[PDB]
C-alpha cells in the first residue's frame, strides 16, 4: 500500500506541520528549569512526557523507577585554596558552585601541575612528573572520568577541570560547571546488574569509581592559578596566555573536596507503538530528561525530539496508514548527567527480554549544539543507513544535501562514554546511532547553568528548522528501520573495519615473527569473514523477499553480527563493555595492538604473557563471528 | 513414473487432460506418463513443483529468475527451441510492435498505452522495461508504479490490481490465466489489434502466429532501437535484444531430470509438430501457448552443471537483479577485485595479499577449478590464474584473458608480451579494464623484489608450489590487443584442446556451448 | 505422511534386525585394543567410524582436530613407599602401573590419614586433621578431581586413590586404574576458550588443576599400606575389614609422582542428518571413543550406540521415508578419559554456531553397565520426555515398562563433571541427557585393563538385548525432539525445580530477616516465572499447530529458557560452567545456600558481603529469565 517514498514524503509533511521551539521553551519553563536527577521537578517532566506519550495514544504506556546512587555537594561546600610549605597560607582561590559527580571527596594538598587536556598523550609529554602531585587540566579533551582515570593512573593526587577562554568563549569567567568522574555507564554501586529493590542492593562497589578527588572551577580561579604559578605552556595547545605549567616550590595547592552520595528514585518513560509484522522485534529512541543546570542544549532539545517523533509516528500510524513492520520503542531515560545511568540500568535489567529483539538504538542526546556541520557517530552496521539518509535529507541552513564528504565514513568516530549510546553498543551489543548538527567548537555552556533556551534560541537563530532536520534525520532512521522486510543493517560495513585492524597489526609482523608466533590466523580470520558476508548477500539476492519464513532466517542471522562481537570471555559485570572493537580493556582490538606499541620500545611495559592470550581470544572471536554469520554450523569447512 | 504436470487457468486445464489421455494410447513402453494439476497462475505452479505436488512446468526465461529463488529452489531442465528442427534455435527475438503510421517511435513512450505480455516476462517486461527504467521520472521503486505513470494505460498480467489501479486500466484483475483476453504473446496482440493499447511488446512470431494474410501484416510496424521503423518481417536487423528460449523447470534435487526428458523426447514424437493428425503439443484449439508455446518447433536437453544463473547469463541476470533493485549504472573508480582461489594454500596466500593490497584485492573460495570459473561467470569471483586447457573452456563461456604469465627475464617484460601458450588470467568483460589496472599496480609492489620475502610479502613465491601464479613467473603481462581464447590460444593448439574436449568431455563445456 | 506411532514402530523393527554385541566386540579387536586418546589406535577407530557414518551415506560427514594437552606416565614410572622419621626406611609399597592425569607430579612424604571416599563431609567428620599430611581415598564417592580437591582445600600433601573389595568385587587384587584430576571439562591448557593452532595456544592454565599430587594404587597395596597403620575405620562406612584410620608415629609414607604432559592430535568424527523443516536447529548425539584401557563398557558400548543409531535414522530416512523436521548430528568425541576434553573443545570451540541452533544433546557413553534399574541423569526440560519413554520402553529382561517409580523425577541426580554431557548443560546452555542400564553398584573395571568385551558379555549375558533397549530409549528421544512442530522441552518441569530451591530458602528465613534483607522478592520471582510459563502453555493452546509462524515465535522462546539459566555476570573462562542450578561455584542457586548454612552456626566461615550478592544476582536471574519467557518486554508490568 506505502512505499518508502510515499513515507519520505508523509514524514516531511508532519514535520513542517511541527513546531519544535515552542516544544523546546516549555521544557524550559519555571516548572522544568531545574532538572537534577530525582528532583521533583525531574519526575514532574517525567509525569509530563508519560502523560503526553499517552495522549498521542500509543499502544503502549510503561514506566521503570530505579533507586541509584548519585552524589551531590552538601551543606559542607568544597573549596580550593593555596597554601605554604609548613601549613596553610597565600589566599582563597574559589568556593566552587559546580561539582563532579562521584568525586573521591577527600582534602589533599600538593604541587600543582598543569596536564591539559589530561590525555595519556598529554601526561607522556609532559616534562614535569605527575607523579605525587595534584595536577589541572581543561575539559574537552577526553571525558571528565578519563582525565581523572589517566592521571591516578601516573599517581596523581587529584584533579582540577576549567575551561580555558580559548577552547571556550564564555564571558563571565566567574561561571561554573558540573560533571562526573565515573568510568562506568549507569549507577556505580550496582556494577554489572541493574538497581532495583529486587536485587535489596548488595554491596557492589564499580571499579570505574575513581579514588582521587576532582573539583571543577571557573577561567578566574584558573587564572589566579596561574598567577602563583611559572612555566609558560606550549603554543603546541591552542590556550590562553595566562596558562602557566607548574607552581613555585614556595606555595603550593590545597583542594578539599566532601560530596556525599544519595538514593534518589529515577524514572524511565516509555512509549511503544506495535509493529504489526513482528511485534517482538523492535529499534528503541531515547533521550536524555535529567539536567544538572537548565540543560535546553544538553537535554531539552533531545527530549523534544522525542515527544514529536513519538507523536508524527503515531500520526503516520492511526492516521495516515503507516505500517510498520517492527515495533517502535520511545524512552525517555533520567539520570543521564551520571552517566547514561537511567538508560544503562534498563539494558542491564531487561538484557534477556532484548537479547536479539532489540536490534537498533537512535540517541537524540546534544543532537543540536551549532549548524556549521553535520556529525554521526555509530556502528558501522548503520553507516550505509547513514550515508543514504545524508544524501536524502537537506541541510538546515544551506539548500544542499548532508552528503557532501564521499570518505565520511573513514573520518566517523567512535561513541564515547559520556553518549548514552555507548553502553547500547559496548555493552548490550545493540547497534547505535548519535548524530549531531554540531559545530566545530563544542557548545559553551553545556554543563553550565547558562545552557538556557534563551542562549541556544541566539546561538542558533534558526533552531526550529535545525531541530526540524534533526528529527527528520532520526525520522528516516526508523522508517527504514521498521518498514520493510529487509533490515537495513549493513553487516558488509565491517569488512573495512576488521581489514583496517589487521592492516594495522600486520605493520608489526616483525614482532610477531621473533616470538613464536604467525600471523596467518588473522588473515583467514577476516578472509572468512568477508567471505561470509558476501555469501550471505548472495543469499540474500536469491531469495524472494516476499517469502516470510526464508528472510526469517536471514535477518535473524543479520542481527547478531553485533552481538557476536562481544567477547563471551571476559564477565559483563567487571568489563560491561564486552564489544571487541569498541569496548573497553584489554580484550578490545585496540588494546591488542595498544600494548604490542610498548614491544618496540624494548622495555618491560609490555606484556607477552598478556598480549598471546590477547591475540588467542581475539582471533577466534573474529573466527567465530565468521563461522556463526555463512549460515550454518555442519558445512563451514574453512 | 507418473510425471505431473502444472496447468494454468481452464483452457489449459483441458488440454491437460487431452495431453494425458492421448498420450496412454501408446504408452507406457516402459513407463512415463503424465498427470495434471490445478493452479490459478504461473506463481502457483513454481511453488507446488517445490511443495512436491507437481513436477514440471514451463517457464519464461524472464519467469526463471523466480523459480530459481528461496525456497521454491527449480532448475531448468529441458529447453525448447525455435525456428526448426534442422537448425534449432536457443533464443527468440524481443520486439515492439505498433500500428501504421502511428508517429511514436522508442524514446518518445511516454503518455502511449501499452500492451504486455506478462509481468516478469523476457519479451513483455524485462528487456522493453528495461531500457526506460533509467529514463523513468523518480521515483523509480517500486518499478510497477513507474510504469504506471509513464503509460496511459496498460495490461500487465500478474500484476498487483489493488496496488497499482493503472496497470490493469485496460485488462481489469490483470489476470494471469489464459481465461484473460489478453495475455501472452498472442493476448497483448489482441491488446493492439483490438485498439486497446498502442504497442505491444512480443515476440518476432507473433505476428505470424496471428495474421496469415501478408496484406494485414503490412498493416503493422516494428520499432527499433535507433529511433526508427522497419517492416515486421525484418526482425532481426531491427529488434530490441535476444533472450534464451522458454524451458522447463523442476527441483534442483528430486525433479526427475531424467525422467521428464525422456518424456518429451517422446512426446515431440508422438503429438508434436508435423508427425500427428489427433494431438499437437505446440497448437491446441481451446486456446494459444498453452504447457508450450506454439512457436516452438521441439525441445532440447538442459547440461547438468548449467544452473538458472548460468542458463540466462551474467548480461541477463545482472539486467533483472538491477530492474527490480532500480540501479543504473563509468566513474573508473573501480571496485576490489575477487581473485578465485582452489585449495587451502591458496586462499591463505590470497588473504595475506589481500591485507597487504589494502582490501584491493578480496577472496573468494571455489572447490574445483571448474568451479571458479563458473563464479566468475555470474559474478561471484573475477579472475583467476588459468593453464591452456582451461582457457580454451573458459573462453567458451565468455571469458576472455587479459594477462599472461610470462618466464623470460627482460628489461622491459610488461610491455611485450610472450607467446609460449603461458598461464594466462581469465577475467569477465566488464572487469576487464580494472583488472588491468589493479593486478598491474601490484606487480611495483609485489612483484620483482630482493629475497627479503621473510619480512615482507611476495606475490610469485608460494608457501609450497604454484598457487596464485606460477612460482616462475617473473611479470604479468598485458595484452595491448583485445584477446579472446581463439585470438590468444594461435590456431592450432586451439582444434588441439578442442577435438581432445571432444572425447574427454567436462560438466562445463557441455554447458558453455548449449546455447 | 508418517506419524509417531508409525515411526515407533518401524524404529523397532530397526532394531530387532540390528546386532549390537557383534559391532561391540569388533570395536575390541586386536586393531582397537589400545585406545589411548590421541594413539595411532584412538585414530584408527577414528578413521573407522568416519568410514562408517559416510558408508551411512548421511547428509554431512566432517572432523575436527584439536591439538590440546594430556598427561602420561612417562619412562620415569612414579613409586609409593613407607619411609622413618629420619629418612628412607621401611618397604617399597607398589610400582602402579595406572596413574592419574593431570597430578601435580613431585614427590610428597608425610603421615597418612584415611579420608575415606574423600567427600567434603568426610572430612568434616574425620577426628584426625588433614592439615600437612598424604591423604588415602575410595573412589567412586565423588569424581577423583573432587577428592583431590576437597583434600586440597583442607591442606593436604598428596592423595592416594584405591579400590576396597565391598565397593569393588574384583579377585585381582594388583589391578590398578586410571583416571584424571582436573577439576575442568576438556583440557586444562585452554580453559574457557577452544584448542586450535588459529589460538596459537596462548599460555593459560586451568584453575581446576591441582597443585598436589594424585596416585592410583591397587586394594593389595592399600593392604599393605594399612599393616603400617592403626585405627579400626568406622562402620558407617560399608569397608574392608583391612581398612587402618592412620599411620604410626614411627612410619608415614612417601609419594613420588613424576607425570609428564604431552600434546596429542585428537579428533572428534561428525555425521549430520539435515532435516527438511529446519535445517538448521538440531539435536546433538555424541558418545566417547577413546579409553585408558579396552574400554569395552567405558567406550565400546557407546560408540557401538552411535554407529547403530546413525545407521537406523539414515535407514529411516532413505528407505522408510522418515522425514525429520530437525537436523540430528552424530558425534564421536575423543579424549573423554580426560574429562569431556573432545566435546568440550567443539563446544567452546562453535559456541556462537550453535548458540541456540542446537536445543538438546543425548550422551551414550556408559549406557550399558548392569541390568537391574534404569538410570537417568538430565535437565527437568527433557523429564517429560523421559517419561513419556520410560512407559514406552519394556526392560530387557523383565517384560515390564521402565515406568515404574512414580515419584522418579524426585530421585534423579545432577550431571556430575565425569559425564560427557555436563559440559552442554552447564556451559552451554543445552538441555543435556544421560541415561543407564545401571546397576546398584557401579561397574567395577570401568578404568581398569579388566573393562574388555569378554568380561562386559559375562557379567550382562543379554548384552545384545540391553544394547537394543538403550539404543532404543535414545532412538526414541531422537524422533521426539525432531519428528513434529511442537518441541518436547518441557519449560514446565522447572517450577518444580525453583519451588524446590525457594521453600530450602525459606527455611533459613530467620537470618535473612536478622539481615537487612526480605525473601519478599524471591517469592515473586517464583510465582512470576511460574505465570511466565503458564501463559506459555496457554499461547501453544491457543495456535494453530500447522502455522510454521506461530510457532517459531513459541518453540525459540523455549529454547532459551536453558539459556537464561546460564548466569550472565561470571566471566565464562573463569567460571565456565555458568548455569545457575547445574553450574559450579558461588553463583550456582547451591551455592548461596551453601554459604548461608554458615551463618546458622555463628562462624567466621560465612561470608555475609558474598552473600547479599549471591542473592541479588541469583533473584534478578531468576526474575530475568520470567520476564523474558512470557513473550515481549513493553507487556510486563510485574
Ligand atoms: C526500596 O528501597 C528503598 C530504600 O533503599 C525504600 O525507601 C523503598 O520504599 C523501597 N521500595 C520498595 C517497593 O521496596
Ligand atoms: C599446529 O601446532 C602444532 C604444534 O603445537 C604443530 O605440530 C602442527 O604442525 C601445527 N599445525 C598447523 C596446521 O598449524
Ligand atoms: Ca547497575
Ligand atoms: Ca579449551
Ligand atoms: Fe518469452
Amino acid at each position: 500500500r506505502l512505499y518508502w517514498d510515499d513515507l519520505k514524503r508523509k514524514l516531511s509533511e508532519k514535520l513542517d506541520s511541527t513546531d519544535f521551539t515552542s516544544t523546546i521553551k516549555l521544557l524550559n519553563e519555571n516548572s522544568y528549569v531545574p532538572r537534577e536527577a530525582g528532583s521533583q521537578k525531574d519526575e514532574n517532566l517525567a509525569l509530563y512526557v508519560e502523560n503526553q506519550f499517552r495522549e498521542f495514544k500509543l499502544s503502549k504506556v510503561w514506566r521503570d523507577q530505579h533507586f541509584v546512587k548519585i552524589q551531590v555537594k552538601d551543606s559542607a561546600q568544597n573549596s580550593v585554596i593555596i597554601v605554604d610549605k609548613n601549613g596553610r597560607l597565600v589566599y582563597l582561590v574559589e568556593n566552587p558552585g559546580g561539582y563532579v559527580a562521584y568525586s573521591k571527596a577527600a582534602t589533599v594538598t600538593g604541587k600543582l601541575v598543569h596536564a591539559n587536556f589530561g590525555t595519556k598523550k598529554d601526561f607522556e609529554d609532559l616534562y614535569t612528573p605527575v607523579n605525587g602531585s595534584i595536577v589541572i587540566v581543561r575539559a574537552g579533551k577526553i571525558t571528565f572520568a578519563e582525565k581523572v582515570a589517566n592521571a591516578e593512573s601516573l599517581n596523581a593526587i587529584g584533579v582540577l577541570i576549567y575551561m580555558d577562554q580559548t577552547k571556550f568563549p564564555i564571558v563571565n569567567a566567574e561561571l561554573s560547571f558540573f560533571g562526573h568522574a565515573h568510568l562506568g555507564t549507569g549507577d556505580p554501586y550496582t556494577p554489572g546488574f541493574p538497581s532495583f529493590n529486587h536485587t535489596q542492593f548488595p554491596p557492589s562497589r564499580s571499579s570505574g569509581l575513581p579514588n582521587i578527588p576532582v573539583q571543577t572551577i571557573s577561567r578566574a580561579a584558573a587564572e589566579k592559578l596561574f598567577g602563583n604559578m611559572e612555566g609558560d605552556c606550549p603554543s603546541d595547545w591552542k590556550t590562553d596566555s595566562t596558562c602557566r605549567m607548574v607552581t613555585s616550590e614556595s606555595k603550593n595547592v590545597k583542594l578539599t573536596v566532601s560530596n556525599v552520595l544519595k538514593e534518589i528514585k529515577i524514572l524511565n518513560i516509555f512509549g511503544v507503538i506495535k509493529g504489526f509484522v513482528e511485534p517482538d522485534h523492535y529499534v528503541v529512541v531515547g533521550a536524555q530528561r535529567d539536567a544538572w543546570g537548565p540543560g535546553a542544549a544538553k537535554s531539552g532539545v533531545g527530549t523534544a525530539l522525542l515527544l514529536k517523533l513519538a507523536q508524527m509516528f503515531s500520526d503516520m500510524v492511526l492516521k495516515d496508514g503507516f505500517q510498520p513492520s517492527r515495533s517502535i520503542i520511545f524512552a525517555s531515560w533520567s539520570a543521564g548527567d551520571f552517566g547514561s545511568v537511567g538508560a544503562t540500568e534498563w539494558l542491564e535489567g531487561y538484557l534477556s527480554s532484548l537479547h536479539l529483539k532489540a536490534f537498533t538504538y537512535i540517541n537524540l542526546d546534544k543532537a543540536v549544539l551549532g549548524t556549521s556541520n553535520f556529525k554521526v557517530s555509530a556502528s558501522p552496521l548503520l553507516y550505509t543507513l547513514i550515508e543514504k539518509t545524508m544524501q536524502n535529507v537537506k541541510h538546515p541552513v544551506t539548500g544542499q544535501f548532508l552528503y557532501q564528504d564521499s570518505n565520511w565514513a573513514s573520518k566517523v568516530e567512535k561513541l564515547t562514554l559520556d553518549n548514552a549510546a555507548f553502553p547500547f553498543l559496548a555493552y548490550s551489543g545493540i547497534p547505535a546511532v548519535s548524530f549531531c548538527f554540531c559545530e566545530d567548537t563544542d557548545y559553551p555552556y553545556l554543563g553550565t547553568t547558562m545552557d538556557t533556551y534563551k542562549e541556544l534560541i541566539e546561538r542558533i537563530p534558526e533552531l526550529n528548522k535545525v531541530a526540524r532536520a534533526a528529527a527528520e534525520v532520526a525520522g528516516q532512521f526508523v522508517i527504514k528501520l521498521t518498514h520493510d522486510v529487509e533490515l537495513n543493517l549493513d553487516y558488509e560495513r565491517y569488512n573495512s573495519q576488521l581489514l583496517s585492524f589487521v592492516r594495522d597489526l600486520n605493520q608489526y609482523r616483525a614482532d610477531i615473527k621473533e616470538m613464536g608466533l604467525s600471523l596467518q590466523w588473522l588473515y583467514s580470520a577476516r578472509g572468512d569473514f568477508f567471505r561470509a558476508t558476501s555469501r550471505l548477500t548472495t543469499d540474500f539476492g536469491n531469495a524472494e523477499k516476499t517469502d516470510r519464513f526464508v528472510m526469517k532466517k536471514l535477518n535473524d542471522r543479520v542481527m547478531r553480527v553485533e552481538y557476536h562481537f562481544l567477547s563471551p570471555y571476559v564477565s559483563p559485570k567487571e568489563s560491561p563493555f564486552r564489544h571487541v572493537f569498541w569496548g573497553s580493556g584489554s580484550h578490545t582490538l585496540p588494546a591488542l595492538l595498544e600494548n604490542l606499541k610498548l614491544r618496540k620500545q624494548n622495555n618491560g611495559a609490555f606484556n607477552e604473557t598478556l598480549f598471546r592470550n590477547q591475540l588467542a581470544l581475539a582471533t577466534w572471536t573474529i573466527q567465530g563471528a565468521a563461522n556463526a554469520l555463512s549460515g550454518d554450523v555442519w558445512d563451514i569447512d574453512n | 513414473k507418473t510425471v505431473r504436470w502444472c496447468a494454468v487457468s481452464e483452457h489449459e486445464a483441458t488440454k491437460c487432460q487431452s495431453f494425458r489421455d492421448h498420450m496412454k494410447s501408446v504408452i507406457p513402453s516402459d513407463g512415463p506418463s503424465v498427470a495434471c494439476v490445478k493452479k490459478a497462475s504461473y506463481l502457483d505452479c513454481i511453488r507446488a513443483i517445490a511443495a512436491n505436488e507437481a513436477d514440471a512446468v514451463t517457464l519464461d526465461a524472464g519467469l526463471v529468475y523466480d523459480a530459481y529463488l528461496a525456497p521454491n529452489n527449480l532448475k531448468p531442465v529441458v529447453a525448447e527451441f525455435y525456428g526448426s528442427k534442422e537448425d534449432p534455435q536457443t533464443f527468440y527475438y524481443a520486439v515492439a510492435v505498433v500500428k501504421k503510421d502511428s508517429g511514436f517511435q522508442m524514446n518518445q513512450l511516454r503518455g502511449k498505452k501499452s500492451c504486455h505480455t506478462g509481468l516478469g516476462r523476457s519479451a513483455g517486461w524485462n528487456i522493453p522495461i528495461g531500457l526506460l527504467y533509467c529514463d523513468l521520472p523518480e521515483p523509480r521503486k517500486p518499478l510497477e508504479k513507474a510504469v504506471a505513470n509513464f503509460f496511459s494505460g496498460s495490461c500487465a498480467p500478474c500484476a498487483d490490481g489493488t496496488d497499482f489501479p493503472q496497470l490493469c486500466q485496460l485488462c481489469p484483475g490483470c489476470g494471469c490465466s489464459t481465461l484473460n483476453q489478453y495475455f501472452g504473446y498472442s493476448g497483448a496482440f489482441k491488446c493492439l489489434k483490438d485498439g486497446a493499447g498502442d504497442v505491444a511488446f512480443v515476440k518476432h512470431s507473433t505476428i505470424f502466429e496471428n495474421l496469415a494474410n501478408k496484406a494485414d501484416r503490412d498493416q503493422y510496424e516494428l520499432l527499433c532501437l535507433d529511433n526508427t521503423r522497419k517492416p515486421v518481417d525484418e526482425y532481426k536487423d531491427c529488434h530490441l535484444a535476444q533472450v534464451p528460449s522458454h524451458t522447463v523447470v523442476a527441483r534442483s534435487m528430486g525433479g526427475k531430470e531424467d525422467l521428464i526428458w525422456e518424456l518429451l523426447n517422446q512426446a515431440q514424437e508422438h503429438f508434436g509438430k508435423d508427425k500427428s493428425k489427433e494431438f499437437q503439443l505446440f497448437s491446441s484449439p481451446h486456446g494459444k501457448d498453452l504447457l508450450f508455446k506454439d512457436s516452438a518447433h521441439g525441445f532440447l536437453k538442459v547440461p547438468p552443471r548449467m544452473d538458472a544463473k548460468m542458463y540466462l547469463g551474467y548480461e541477463y541476470v545482472t539486467a533483472i537483479r538491477n530492474l527490480r533493485e532500480g540501479t543504473c549504472p563509468p566513474t573508473d573508480e573501480c571496485k576490489p577485485v575477487k581473485w578465485c582461489a582452489l585449495s587451502h594454500h591458496e586462499r591463505l596466500k590470497c588473504d595475506e595479499w589481500s591485507v597487504n593490497s589494502v582490501g584491493k584485492i578480496e577472496c573468494v573460495s571455489a572447490e574445483t577449478t571448474e568451479d571458479c570459473i563458473a563464479k566468475i561467470m555470474n559474478g561471484e569471483a573475477d579472475a583467476m590464474s588459468l593453464d591452456g586447457g582451461f582457457v580454451y573452456i573458459a573462453g567458451k563461456c565468455g571469458l576472455v584473458p587479459v594477462l599472461a604469465e610470462n618466464y623470460d627475464k627482460s628489461d622491459n617484460c610488461e610491455d611485450t608480451p610472450e607467446a609460449g601458450p603461458n598461464h594466462a588470467v581469465v577475467t569477465r568483460k566488464d572487469k576487464e579494464a580494472c583488472v588491468h589496472k589493479i593486478l598491474r599496480q601490484q606487480q611495483h609492489l609485489f612483484g620483482s623484489d630482493v629475497t627479503d620475502c621473510s619480512g615482507n610479502f611476495c606475490l610469485f613465491r608460494s608457501e609450497t608450489k604454484d598457487l596464485l601464479f606460477r612460482d616462475d613467473t617473473v611479470c604479468l603481462a598485458k595484452l595491448h590487443d583485445r584477446n579472446t581464447y581463439e585470438k590468444y590460444l594461435g590456431e592450432e593448439y586451439v582444434k588441439a584442446v578442442g577435438n581432445l574436449r571432444k572425447c574427454s568431455t567436462s560438466s562445463l563445456l557441455e554447458a558453455c556451448t548449449f546455447r
